[PDB]
């Protein structure tokens, strides 16, 4: 009955398995279990996670086949590294950071089996460009609410960036006990390997591309900045003698001086000089 | 670092957008939009796009799962097809018509507003006509006046087609009227030509049968748009009908639509003239 | 894939595809397909989730009476 | 009338036909941008605010 | 957490000093009183506010924490 | 041997290389283009043959010093220009 | 602005035509897709503010 | 037989972690397993990985063992959860390849006809190479040369897996390996592009020097066939710059007129506006 500001050291490959499994079964609400171990009460670490096909029945405990799970665990023990089952994950396209009724029921069964069996919500469709949602919580018995509620223990760590969603708040999960803090095993020999090797552009900075599409691009650039000419024109005759900020607020035009700022012209200038320098560097290399 | 941060935060995605038409910009950082499936919903407007293309009732773009104001689509005609810019194309010029006149003097009167003369509408003190209803059968073609005139004085020509308009896109019917009206207002030389009003579009003697209320609401928004026009520009609107009896009084009353022209049968003398012209 | 119609081509990158039953979206096109194969007002298939053009399909109409 | 692309070299009694590259309209467009983005702004603004 | 940290810092600057140093001293003390009496604030903000009040009135204008 | 260093294959140079007459040069360079020896332009006002080869063969590995020297010349030029632009760019890269 | 896009990712807000303002911070409202959706009142606006 | 292979940014770190977790007791330095994926359009991709403990002896490189029943059960489970995934090849660490690879390929090719080998450098990060691909071709070394093994490298490029951009951005969130800060970022792009070009071409020069010394066997039959054209390609003729003296110099001079001047004018407008405001404030403050 002790749940402090717990933190999950989730692994990058566990993330990749999650996104691949969700991307495959987007509309099936595919299920899986998060292979982690309680090295202590709250510093839970997950190094691996597996993908399991949801049975036709749907979200059921028998859909996660016990014999198949046991054989998979034995295979991991023989090849790889063994790891305990103290959690689960589920692509949840329907709604957000909370659990459905059947998800709560199967998580209750997992809690009866395991010690915590954290309830993890990962939305595959909401994660598009920058925000992937991995929210973990615990189901509680009726005694936690009748005692001093908010099982969040006495510390100032789980209150950092703790913004449960409205649907999580109206549901019991993410409200029964607490919301678990997340952490990423960005260890070196792993993170340096990823940044050095995966995002690879090493001899691709030597591209010349003087005028492959750039003659017509310069035509478009001149046309766009001719529009800027009209805009910056329009501005200089607006230019009223009544504190022009007063005129500007009620007559925004998003012109060259205001919104189409010098940054865009700098982008055009950088593109030109980059092609210039690349062409000139290879010209002097041409010896 | 802050230049790097400023140029890093300027990603704004905006690739997989969806379309849900804007209603109006109530203020800055607040707005109200109406999606394609309806679901009118107040939203927050980002500062990236603003009045430059934030015209009141034009179809805009929204993000896939977010419905947020991201972009406004400039074109309006091809949103629901319903014909397009028939201008800049001589199909049937003018005097080459076989119907001679029928009257064609009220039609040249109707083209006076496209033929400039809005300045001459003032000073002299006249009030030029705004609507022209032609309650004639397919005699005289009833569209050889609109395919012409639009080329006699270079002006946009739109078929509209009333029969196509009455369909499942009844909720988007108001939006498409706004879009086609905006297309007209964009080009002061433009004439709206609506067809097949009598049988389908707001018959007034047979009771409302299901989607008839939807047609009445669509017509009502058409009245709203034609009253919002209020002679702001020199664009003209002409409906062509076989029988004006079933038409709604709201369009029929003066102040919205005044000039009623009947285009009768071939008129045997004129019929022989038509035969000579076509042959 | 969900079936829609090319409501508007918009541009070479983004296209307007309207589902047969309401919403229209500003989507991308299939990499293997080209605009000459897509065309305006032709039946196409959008990805169910990512909402992008996947394949274009021909359509037919039938009077199915007294044929 | 610009229907042909050549120059009549009467001294040699010939006409030198040249293939004119028309992709150089960026030049004229750039000049138009220079004219209508500088003349309309610099003289008007800094003659209105002569004193600063 | 920044709000509660600012409250703690403003209390720490205001320990052992009265309104003679700055007229804002009484304003901040009544601000601390009204935010500690305001129980609809966030858990972290309220926590820092109460710790701010405690360090401000540490010992009853009797003891102080000074680096000098 | 000459990576476009001597890209002017004049008639006299062809005569030195092949001890062939002037009329046979046309057929020889024709067959050279057909097989793939030289694929460049063939003039006759100056009789200049442009140099592109797309059918490599044995380069006398005992004489690999020549291509090694040309490759190290390219290395020295590339590194020297990289250092030169670095010298011009210390105001941003330092 | 990005968070506004993420808020809008749940449609943002929903337009409602307010009709009945009940005393217990309750407004009946009407939403074009469905219609009436009885709901509470926001904190920035009182019961009488409706 | 495949034209080329493309490696995802999806299995590289998984292989490295598998090396790390099974190297705790197995210090053979030799991690051998299978890479699963898909081959559709002469482009082979890898989507999953698996490691098996593996011991070697230097005696003729024929001492080894695996858990084939467990590995086959893994493959059945992976195909059951995702049918499109199939074993595209088998991978071994230790880029210094030994001789058991032929026996391993012969045994595993019953899962994949075009059996391929993959080497992952867990500890090495030489310039940017995460892994290398190998294709087995024993169909005569060359036209006039004796028999050999001759495992060639099929061209490999790091692919762009979908939906992993969110995770990698959240993971790093510190370097921002994107074109942000366009001018400085492209300067860095030019910098390591020159670094890579100098390093690789120096390596080619060293290889030519070592071929000249003859201490190593000479694979000239492809070296000169591929490098002669490289050397003779006429990128040194400058008369095409003479024909294109205004290659873009017209665009250079319009940008000077229309980017640097425009920046100067807008900065001037900001300053004179600020000067007017400051002068008015100073005169009308009291
Ligand atoms: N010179 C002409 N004079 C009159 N009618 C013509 C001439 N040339 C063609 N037409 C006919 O006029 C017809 C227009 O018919 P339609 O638009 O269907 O009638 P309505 O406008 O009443 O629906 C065309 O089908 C065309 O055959």
């Amino acid at each position: 009955a002790v749940d402090t500001a717990e933190q999950v050291y989730i692994s990058s490959l566990a993330l990749l398995k999650m996104l691949k499994h969700g991307r495959a079964g987007v509309p099936m609400e595919v299920m899986g279990l998060m292979l982690g171990e309680f090295v202590d009460d709250y510093t839970v670490r997950v190094i691996d996670v597996f993908a399991m096909p949801q049975s036709g029945t749907g979200v059921s405990v028998e859909a996660v086949d016990p014999v198949f799970q046991a054989k998979m665990l034995d295979m991991l023990k023989q090849t790889g590294r063994p790891e305990m089952v103290v959690g689960w994950y589920h692509s949840h396209p329907g709604f957000g950071c909370w659990l459905s009724g059947v998800d709560i029921n199967t998580q209750q069964s997992f809690e009866a089996l395991s010690e915590r069996a954290v309830a993890v919500v990962v939305d595959p469709i909401q994660s598009v460009k920058g925000k992937v949602v991995i929210d973990a919580f615990r189901l509680i018995n009726a005694n936690m609410m009748v005692l001093g509620h908010e099982p969040r223990q006495t510390t100032s760590n789980l209150g950092h960036l703790n913004k449960p969603s409205i649907q999580a708040l109206i549901h019991g999960l993410n409200r029964h006990y607490y919301s678990i803090t997340i952490n990423y095993r960005k260890n070196e020999l792993e993170q340096k390997m990823l940044l050095n090797l995966h995002k690879k552009s090493w001899m691709e900075g030597l591209t010349l591309q003087d005028y492959s599409e750039h003659c017509k691009h310069n035509e478009s650039v001149v046309k766009e900045m001719l529009e800027l000419a009209k805009n910056y024109n329009k501005a200089v005759e607006e230019e009223d003698k009544m504190t022009p900020e007063q005129l500007a607020i009620k007559n925004v035009g998003k012109q060259d001086p205001k919104r189409h700022l010098e940054e865009h012209v700098d982008v055009l200038m950088t593109s030109n000089i980059v092609q210039c320098l690349a062409a000139m560097l290879d010209t002097v290399v041409f010896k | 670092e802050f230049l790097h941060a400023q140029e890093e935060v300027k990603r704004i995605q905006s690739i997989p957008l969806v379309i849900g038409q804007f209603l109006e910009a109530v203020d800055q950082n607040t707005a109200i939009v109406g999606s394609t499936t309806g679901s009118n919903y107040y939203v927050r407007i980002l500062s990236t796009i603003d009045r430059e293309l934030l015209k009141p009732n034009a179809s805009v773009a929204l993000h896939k799962h977010s419905n947020a104001l991201v972009d406004v689509l400039p074109p309006e005609a091809d949103s629901s097809i319903m014909m397009l810019t028939s201008d800049q194309k001589p199909d049937v010029m003018y005097a080459d018509i076989g119907g001679m006149d029928i009257q064609k003097q009220e039609v040249r009167e109707a083209v006076e507003l496209p033929l400039t003369h809005f300045e001459l509408y003032k000073q002299i003190g006249i009030d030029p006509p705004r609507g022209v209803l032609m309650y004639g059968p397919p005699g005289c073609g009833k569209t050889m006046l609109a395919k012409a005139v639009a080329h006699h004085t270079t002006a946009a020509f739109i078929r509209v087609v009333g029969s196509e308009f009455v369909q499942k896109y009844l909720g988007e019917g108001p939006r498409m009227v706004r879009d086609v009206f905006r297309l007209a207002k964009e080009n002061a030389p433009a004439i709206i030509f609506i067809d097949e009003i009598d049988a389908i579009a707001t018959k007034r003697f047979d009771a409302q049968t299901g989607a008839d209320r939807e047609v009445q609401r669509i017509l009502l928004e058409l009245l709203n748009q034609m009253d919002g026009f209020d002679q702001n520009v020199n664009v003209k609107v002409i409906m062509a009908t076989n029988r004006a009896d079933t038409l709604d009084p709201a369009l029929l009353r003066p102040g919205r639509l005044d000039r009623k022209i009947e285009f009768p049968l071939p008129d045997r003398r004129q019929k022989r003239l038509i035969f000579s012209t076509i042959t | 894939q969900i079936v829609g119609e090319v409501l508007k081509q918009l541009t070479e990158e983004k296209f307007i595809v309207k589902a047969t039953n309401g919403p229209r979206y500003v989507v991308g096109c299939r990499r293997q397909l080209d605009k000459s194969k897509l065309k305006p007002g032709t039946r196409v298939a959008l990805d169910m989730t990512t909402l992008t053009i996947m394949r274009y399909l021909p359509r037919e109409v039938d009077p199915l009476v007294y044929n | 009338d610009k229907k042909f692309h050549g120059i009549l070299d009467q001294g040699e009694g010939v006409l030198i036909i040249f293939d004119e590259p028309p992709v150089d309209k960026t030049y004229e467009a750039a000049l138009e941008t220079i004219q209508n983005m500088s003349k309309v702004v610099d003289s008007l603004y800094n003659k209105a605010k002569k004193l600063t | 957490y920044v709000r509660q940290g600012a409250l703690i810092a403003s209390a720490l600057i205001m320990i052992q000093q009265t309104e003679i140093t700055c007229p804002k001293v009484n304003q901040f003390r009544q601000l601390y009183s009204k935010v500690i009496n305001d129980k609809h604030d966030d858990v972290m903000a309220k926590f820092g506010a109460i710790l701010a009040q405690g360090i401000l009135d540490a010992g009853g204008h009797n003891v102080t924490i000074s680096l000098q | 041997t000459r990576p476009a260093n001597h890209r002017q294959l004049t008639f006299e140079e062809i005569a030195k290389s092949a001890k062939i007459t002037v009329n046979e040069v046309e057929l020889l360079v024709m067959k050279a283009l057909s097989v793939g020896l030289v694929k460049g332009s063939i003039d006759e006002v100056d009789k200049r043959v442009h140099m592109t080869w797309v059918q490599p063969r044995v380069l006398d590995l005992q004489q690999i010093k020549g291509m090694k020297d040309r490759l190290e010349f390219w290395c020295t030029d590339v590194k020297s220009m990289e250092m030169l632009v670095e010298h011009q760019a210390h105001d941003i890269l330092t | 602005l990005r968070e506004e896009l993420q808020l809008l990712q749940e449609q943002g807000s929903y337009v409602g035509e307010v009709v009945r303002a009940m005393d217990k911070k309750k407004v009946l409202v009407k939403v074009h897709p469905e219609g009436k959706f009885v709901v509470d009142v926001d904190k920035n606006i009182d019961i009488n503010d409706v | 037989a495949v034209q080329k292979v493309v490696v995802h940014p999806l299995v590289l770190l998984s292989v490295v972690d598998h090396f790390n977790r099974i190297g705790k007791v197995g210090n053979q330095k030799r991690v051998v397993g299978v890479l699963l994926g898909s081959w559709q359009k002469k482009v082979l991709d890898v989507s999953n990985s698996f490691a098996v403990p593996f011991d070697e002896d230097d005696k003729d490189d024929s001492v080894w063992f695996l858990d084939h029943d467990y590995l086959e059960n893994m493959y059945g489970m992976f195909k059951k959860v995702n049918a499109r995934e199939r074993i595209v090849g088998w991978y071994h660490t230790g880029p210094k390849l030994h001789k058991n690879d032929i026996a391993i390929n012969e045994l595993m090719k019953r899962y994949c006809p075009n059996s391929v080998l993959v080497i992952i450098d867990v500890k090495p990060k030489d310039l940017g190479l995460p892994t290398e691909a190998y294709i087995s071709v024993e169909e005569v070394h060359d036209d006039g040369t004796p028999t050999s093994k001759t495992f060639e490298h099929v061209t490999s490029e790091i692919g762009a897996e979908e939906a992993e951009e969110v995770g990698v951005e959240h993971l790093l969130r510190d370097i921002k390996d994107t074109t942000v800060g366009t001018l400085s970022q492209r300067i860095t792009n030019q910098v390591h592009g020159l670094k890579g070009l100098n390093s690789k071409l120096l390596d080619i020069r060293s290889y030519l020097e070592k071929v000249a010394t003859g201490k190593l066997p000479i694979n000239h039959q492809i070296i000169y066939q591929l490098q002669d054209v490289f050397n003779l390609l006429p990128d040194v003729s400058l008369q095409e710059f003479v024909k294109a003296f205004y290659l873009k110099t017209n665009d250079q001079m319009v940008v000077v007129y229309l980017a640097s001047l425009i920046r100067s004018v807008v900065a001037l407008h900001n300053l004179i506006n600020n000067k007017i405001a400051n002068r008015d404030a100073e005169k009308k403050e009291g």
